[PDB]
RNA sequence: CCCUCGCCAAGGAACUCUGCAAGUUGGCCCCGUAACUUCGGGAGAAGGGGUGCUCCCUGGGGUGAUGAGCCCCGGGGAGCC
RNA sequence: UUGGAGAGUUUGAUCCUGGCUCAGGGUGAACGCUGGCGGCGUGCCUAAGACAUGCAAGUCGUGCGGGCCGCGGGUCCGUGGUCAGCGGCGGACGGGUGAGUAACGCGUGGGUGACCUACCCGGAAGAGGGGGACAACCCGGGGAAACUCGGGCUAAUCCCCCAUGUGGACCCGCCCCUUGGGGUGUGUCCAAAGGGCUUUGCCCGCUUCCGGAUGGGCCCGCGUCCCAUCAGCUAGUUGGUGGGGUAAUGGCCCACCAAGGCGACGACGGGUAGCCGGUCUGAGAGGAUGGCCGGCCACAGGGGCACUGAGACACGGGCCCCACUCCUACGGGAGGCAGCAGUUAGGAAUCUUCCGCAAUGGGCGCAAGCCUGACGGAGCGACGCCGCUUG
RNA sequence: AGCGCCGGCCAACUCCGUGCCAGCAGCCGCGGUAAUACGGAGGGCGCGAGCGUUACCCGGAUUCACUGGGCGUAAAGGGCGUGUAGGCGGCCUGGGGCGUCCCAUGUGAAAGACCACGGCUCAACCGUGGGGGAGCGUGGGAUACGCUCAGGCUAGACGG
RNA sequence: CCGAGGGUAGGGCCCGUGACUGGGGCGAAGUCGUAACAAGGUAGCUGUACCGGAAGGUGCGGCUGGAU
């Protein structure tokens, strides 16, 4: 009736927490910056947008994000913010 | 290579897409005779430059939509509405094969 | 890893291996990447060993990993001689 | 308060879905059946190829009722449907599972087998 | 006690010659709708969803003048009890 | 040119047409009568019915901290075994089966400027400084079991934080290219874990990048059965725009817009079937077939789902619903042999609850080595072929 | 040492018993008192740890006919026109080279099959080497015929 | 939101079965006649129509695959 598969389920539950928690944050921040960039509010958008990008690549270190996801999330994050600031300018920090 | 095919446009009624009909011959695998078979491909035309009646070449491409896996390669001939007739008349006969 | 090893052919109480390069995840007697020699353990013929040496050196360069009892039959044909 | 004509749900896996009471087996002229009482019924609706089929005249013990039953401790319990379990002449279920809760009253009346098979007893 | 009327536990036609009587159903908008047919129909078949108020965006018409006001027919979004 | 036989039977008789029938080869066979030996094969074709019991996946103390026992000897240290636990790596392979599927599933040839790839190899550089959790253990409550609740503490190759930037990622501009390919400039962002010995030197690990190799995803041309007494089918339908999602393209998912898409070259519908290498027959052409072996696919009681992960939507992992069975102390719990054997049902019918890791192979490990119903062999059966005997 | 068979197809013949019975049977057919055809027997034929039956596949079946059939009377011409799609199409010249044909090259896994050899005392089984292929991709070529485009013609067709 | 499935209601296709009923095949040891084969004793066959216990008959039109 036994196994260390039990062990392996025990672990997955814990990795699941760390993952979800990490991904939650990325969306919270990305959207936060995108929100700011709409009403931009350019310095702040850019400020939060950096905090996102950092957290994304941080996730791509592990099992959370495959590298190409991180790339992709970053690509779409940036595009949105920039093109949003085009409806008023101008970029107060970096970047870029 | 990317497969390349030549055929007549029979529809322009989609936006940014043409229906290109490609025809082919081959001997009957048992009865020998050379036989024709045809097939419609939805070909990508981002430029809405291809008209009904054009004879064109299409090249297999990365998938554009469900069902569209070809972009239009180039014009070859224009104004082959006689081909388009052959197709259109055939569909119109179908109203007469029912019950 | 991709591996160099011994696929058993022949028959019962009558082994006949094909020293072969295959993915480790294959089954023993399964589709192999490339054949590179054979080996009769019962030694019942003059050349109970044959090894393309020119080939086995390639795979090693490119990262193949021979089994223990294949490493040897690569020693015996001096694929390793420096 | 089950009486002839009352339809009951059947809470087992005999294949019967619905039964119509035709008699309450409690003496010569009992008007109503409650929890723990046996009725005779007609099978009005059943699923294909079960132990029992539409038309069969079966016995059943009532196991939950929409009229509340009262208890000597001053409480009462009430279920959302009237349901019964089909039995044989030795008060044993003819099915092998029973679905839904049943009334504890069943135990004191010797429907021990049904009481255990039940997911809950209230 | 009778008339006219309101409610009713569990049951639900077991009432009775007979569901007699009384319930149920119930307008409008939308979805959807069988046998059979003289091709009209059967059809409101059946069955089902919607229905108040508040705010915001928006389409067409009448009267004006082409506009405002007034009146008519809507559509989409977010909510409140 | 290595290859091609026909016969009986319609008549009083004949010729012809024409059907029936036979001799031949084949098989996962079965049945009868009979039955000595050996070798290689080979054996649930039916209920993808239901299954008692063992066994089929684990390993590393050279990641970590502990208990329990013992060995060593002055409470402690060491050393060893064992037992969990935290941490890796395996568990996605290998084994089963053929239910579903008429489909890009498979076969064959191609495309990816639209893509991934653990361990393996080649090459570029690098490991500075902090902090934290949770188990194990102690302490409480709850059971017949399955078992778990909460309080507290502690280690690390666990987690996090900053530093560092060969590199790498992303937006904008520019150059080459030409679907998202290669390079560059500014901006921003991302690394790490140490263990061990013979100890200023090794070994195994750790980190980011490039390329190889290998295994994959997706896409396209052509091929793939019966019924037209199935002739019309289609609203995510066909295309578009934007976005969501993924490793990646795509109506794969959504919002909006347009009115399209398919079909006698057979859509739609019904039926049947996993496909191939092959196999069997046949002069050939063809017909029939897909058992064993190899390739791919699909499935894991019937369904749905995602988590973990390089990789699964995971046969012996998880969640939920259903059907069925069992356990109980009657409160409550458990299971999934289409892995190897074995039982039962069904059937004309189909095996030993064997032996071993010695060999080949696979997993973990520096290694010794541990596990392996893969496999190597043995057992039963005239099931097949081959050999041999009763002189 | 067994098993099938001994009318014809088909290799293997006599005696008894039975008497349209009991029975055989793949087809044609046997049995009604002299049965090589039933049952037994002697004998014979065929194979032999096998023989025979049932089932199914291909063959014989040119009996779905591509190879390789047919339609007055054997089964088979639509009751007759008109005509859509399709299939097919006269003479001459050029252009293109789609069919077609040739060369090169990639692919066409392993096993199996085929030829050689070799290992188990043979074989079966098994190993080593050899031979190729259709079919698809790529490159180059040919242009008779079919195709396509272009220009001529008059014997088909149509008109005066 | 979507969602296994569950529930309600109405449809389509297919299999099994059913009082009874329609013919069909066969058997054969019957009843009734004798329609076809000969000019088959009314030449036959035919599409259709009406009719008869039954083969069949008759009408209309057609065919010769009709004897003399
Ligand atoms: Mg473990
Ligand atoms: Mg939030
Ligand atoms: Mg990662
Ligand atoms: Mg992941
Ligand atoms: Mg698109
Ligand atoms: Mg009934
Ligand atoms: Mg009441
Ligand atoms: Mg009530
Ligand atoms: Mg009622
Ligand atoms: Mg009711
Ligand atoms: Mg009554
Ligand atoms: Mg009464
Ligand atoms: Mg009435
Ligand atoms: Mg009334
Ligand atoms: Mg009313
Ligand atoms: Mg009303
Ligand atoms: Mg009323
Ligand atoms: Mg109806
Ligand atoms: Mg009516
Ligand atoms: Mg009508
Ligand atoms: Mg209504
Ligand atoms: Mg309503
Ligand atoms: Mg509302
Ligand atoms: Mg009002
Ligand atoms: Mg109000
Ligand atoms: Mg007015
Ligand atoms: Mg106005
Ligand atoms: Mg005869
Ligand atoms: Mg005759
Ligand atoms: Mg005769
Ligand atoms: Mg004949
Ligand atoms: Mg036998
Ligand atoms: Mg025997
Ligand atoms: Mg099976
Ligand atoms: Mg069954
Ligand atoms: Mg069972
Ligand atoms: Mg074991
Ligand atoms: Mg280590
Ligand atoms: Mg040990
Ligand atoms: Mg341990
Ligand atoms: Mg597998
Ligand atoms: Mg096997
Ligand atoms: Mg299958
Ligand atoms: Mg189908
Ligand atoms: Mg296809
Ligand atoms: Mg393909
Ligand atoms: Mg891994
Ligand atoms: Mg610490
Ligand atoms: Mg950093
Ligand atoms: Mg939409
Ligand atoms: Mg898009
Ligand atoms: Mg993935
Ligand atoms: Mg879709
Ligand atoms: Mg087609
Ligand atoms: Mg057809
Ligand atoms: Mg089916
Ligand atoms: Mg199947
Ligand atoms: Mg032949
Ligand atoms: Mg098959
Ligand atoms: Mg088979
Ligand atoms: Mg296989
Ligand atoms: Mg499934
Ligand atoms: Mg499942
Ligand atoms: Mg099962
Ligand atoms: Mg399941
Ligand atoms: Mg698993
Ligand atoms: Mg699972
Ligand atoms: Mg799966
Ligand atoms: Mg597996
Ligand atoms: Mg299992
Ligand atoms: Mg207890
Ligand atoms: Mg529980
Ligand atoms: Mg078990
Ligand atoms: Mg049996
Ligand atoms: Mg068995
Ligand atoms: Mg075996
Ligand atoms: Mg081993
Ligand atoms: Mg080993
Ligand atoms: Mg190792
Ligand atoms: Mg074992
Ligand atoms: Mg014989
Ligand atoms: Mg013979
Ligand atoms: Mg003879
Ligand atoms: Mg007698
Ligand atoms: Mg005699
Ligand atoms: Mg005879
Ligand atoms: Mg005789
Ligand atoms: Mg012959
Ligand atoms: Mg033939
Ligand atoms: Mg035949
Ligand atoms: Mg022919
Ligand atoms: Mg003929
Ligand atoms: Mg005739
Ligand atoms: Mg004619
Ligand atoms: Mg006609
Ligand atoms: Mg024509
Ligand atoms: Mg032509
Ligand atoms: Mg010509
Ligand atoms: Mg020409
Ligand atoms: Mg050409
Ligand atoms: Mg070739
Ligand atoms: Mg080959
Ligand atoms: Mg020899
Ligand atoms: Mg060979
Ligand atoms: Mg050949
Ligand atoms: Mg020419
Ligand atoms: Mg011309
Ligand atoms: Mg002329
Ligand atoms: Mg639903
Ligand atoms: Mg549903
Ligand atoms: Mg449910
Ligand atoms: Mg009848
Ligand atoms: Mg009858
Ligand atoms: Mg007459
Ligand atoms: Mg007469
Ligand atoms: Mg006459
Ligand atoms: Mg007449
Ligand atoms: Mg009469
Ligand atoms: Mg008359
Ligand atoms: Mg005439």
């Amino acid at each position: 009736r036994n196994l260390s598969a039990l062990k392996r389920h025990r672990q997955s539950l814990k990795r699941r927490l760390r993952n979800k928690a990490k991904k939650s944050a990325i969306k919270t921040l990305s959207k936060k910056a995108i929100q700011l960039a709409q009403e931009g509010k350019a310095e702040e958008a850019l400020k939060i947008m950096r905090k996102a990008e950092s957290l994304i690549d941080k996730a791509a270190k592990g099992s959370t994000l495959h590298k190409n996801a991180a790339a992709r999330r970053k690509s779409r994050l940036m595009r949105k913010v920039r093109q949003l600031l085009e409806a008023a300018g101008a970029p107060l920090i970096g970047g870029g | 290579p990317k497969k390349v095919l030549t055929g007549v446009v029979v529809s322009d009624k989609m936006q940014k897409t043409v229906t290109v009909l490609v025809e082919r011959q081959f001997p009957h695998p048992l009865y020998g005779k050379v036989i024709k078979r045809s097939k419609k491909y939805l070909a990508h035309d981002p430029e809405e430059k291809y008209k009904l009646g054009d004879v064109v070449e299409i090249i297999e491409s990365r998938p554009i939509s469900k069902r569209k896996r070809f972009r239009v390669l180039r014009l070859v001939e224009s104004g082959r509405m006689d081909l388009v007739e052959k197709y259109l008349i055939r569909r119109q006969n179908y109203e007469s094969l029912s019950k | 890893m991709v591996k160099i090893r011994l696929a058993r052919f022949g028959s019962k109480h009558n082994p006949h291996y094909r020293i072969v390069v295959t993915d480790a995840r294959r089954k023993r007697d399964g589709k192999y990447i490339e054949k590179i020699g054979y080996y009769d353990p019962r030694k019942t013929t003059p050349d109970w060993l044959k090894v393309d040496v020119e080939r086995a050196r390639y795979w090693l360069s490119v990262g193949a990993q021979p089994t223990d009892t294949a490493r040897r039959l690569l020693r015996q044909a001096g694929v390793f001689r420096q | 308060m089950i009486q002839p004509q009352t339809y009951l749900e059947v809470a087992d896996n005999t294949g019967a879905r619905k039964i119509m009471c035709i008699r309450v087996l409690k003496g010569s002229n009992a008007k109503y059946a409650t929890v723990g009482d046996v009725i005779v019924a007609s099978v009005k609706e059943a699923i294909p190829r079960g132990a029992v089929k539409e038309g069969d005249v079966v016995k059943a013990v009532v196991v939950r009722t929409k009229k509340e039953i009262k208890r000597p401790d001053g409480s009462a319990i009430r279920f959302d449907d009237n349901a019964a379990v089909i039995i044989n002449n030795q008060l044993e279920p003819r099915g092998t599972r029973v679905f839904g809760p049943v009334a504890r009253e069943l135990r004191e009346k010797g429907f021990m087998k049904i009481v255990s098979l039940a997911p809950e007893v209230l």
